[PDB]
């Protein structure tokens, strides 16, 4: 896996709770 | 604005947009939020989608998920939004994201990790060595 794989998956993950909760109110 | 920030969001709009279609439904919308524990309404759904559903389509394209995001980034209080999403990945509440826990909530947003991906986003976030994320490790990995 590379180094970079980390950052990025946590970050789309965050992404979609951050969504949720911006679309939610 | 930036091509980073839009690169980052087309891959957040990847995670809803299961099917690949370039659209966001509300039956898209509702799985991952029954994944993240809430329990919407279909009535609910739809009025979610119309809020950014600019051209009254039905549903969200790429052009009107940025522009919810544009929005969210400047109206949105960024130490809370991070407090949230770190209450959703731990679910047993105990200040501690562990690897199951990880995986549970990917697997519920329809990302079946394997398990050399598991070990790596924790190892990855895990600077203190316990084999767990906290709050701090965290916010290091969501904000650096
Ligand atoms: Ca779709
Ligand atoms: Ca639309
Ligand atoms: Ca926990
Ligand atoms: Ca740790």
């Amino acid at each position: 896996i590379k180094k970079n794989f980390a950052k990025s998956k946590w970050k789309q993950a965050f992404n979609a709770t951050a969504v949720v909760r911006h679309m939610r109110k | 604005l930036t091509e980073e920030q839009i690169a980052e969001f087309k891959e957040a709009f990847s995670l809803f947009d299961k099917d690949g279609d370039g659209t966001i439904t509300t039956k898209e919308l509702g799985t991952v939020m029954r994944s993240l524990g809430q329990n919407p309404t279909e009535a609910e759904l739809q009025d979610m989608i119309n809020e950014v559903d600019a051209d009254g389509n039905g549903t969200i394209d790429f052009p009107e998920f940025l522009t919810m995001m544009a929005r969210k980034m400047k109206d949105t209080d960024s130490e809370e939004e991070i407090r949230e999403a770190f209450r959703v990945f731990d679910k047993d509440g105990n200040g501690f994201i562990s690897a199951a826990e990880l995986r549970h909530v990917m697997t519920n947003l329809g990302e079946k990790l394997t398990d050399e991906e598991v070990d790596e986003m924790i190892r990855e976030a895990d600077i203190d060595g316990d084999g767990q994320v906290n709050y701090e490790e965290f916010v290091t990995m969501m904000t650096s």
